[PDB]
């Protein structure tokens, strides 16, 4: 479910918010993606890729 | 800050409250000191 | 085929086994009478499920 606040368990990593497109690409071994501040930012769905 | 992990999720998944007790009062003496020294130096500045 | 198996190895020379792509029910083991010692390190007995 996409563009509403909603808590998350992606692979076993936990947490809440809003899940929406992403314009960034993901080089083919990267899994997830994080801010200049390391916040988690970006997460590859297990089931689509 | 001493803790298992810097994340309170991860904590929060992994351990029941009473050892999970521990970590979470680390990290929140971590916090705590980060935060207030962020306040004092912007009240210094402010003062400036 | 490690919990319910016939030989088990020496204490000096014990046996790892390599466990992945597959799903574990800890559930079942940790509620299970069968063992007399179940203690976990780092997490909770019942949060590995
Ligand atoms: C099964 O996994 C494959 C490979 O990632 C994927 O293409 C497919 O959609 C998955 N099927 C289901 C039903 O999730």
């Amino acid at each position: 479910v996409k563009n509403k606040c909603v808590n998350f368990n992606f692979n076993g990593l936990t947490g809440t918010g809003v899940l929406t497109e992403s314009n960034k690409k993901f080089l083919p071994f990267q899994q997830f993606g994080r801010d200049i501040a390391d916040t988690t930012d970006a997460v590859r769905d297990p089931q689509t890729l | 800050f001493g803790a298992i992990s810097s994340v309170l999720n991860d904590i929060l998944s992994r351990l029941d409250p009473p050892e999970a007790e521990v970590q979470i009062d680390r990290l929140i003496t971590g916090r705590l000191q980060s935060l207030q020294t962020y306040v004092t130096q912007q009240l210094i500045r402010a003062a400036e | 085929e490690v919990f319910n198996a016939t030989r088990f190895a020496s204490v000096y020379a014990w046996n790892r086994k390599r466990i992945s792509n597959c799903v574990a029910d800890y559930s079942v083991l940790y509620n299970s009478a069968s063992f007399s010692t179940f203690k976990c390190y780092g997490v909770s007995p019942t949060k590995l499920n």
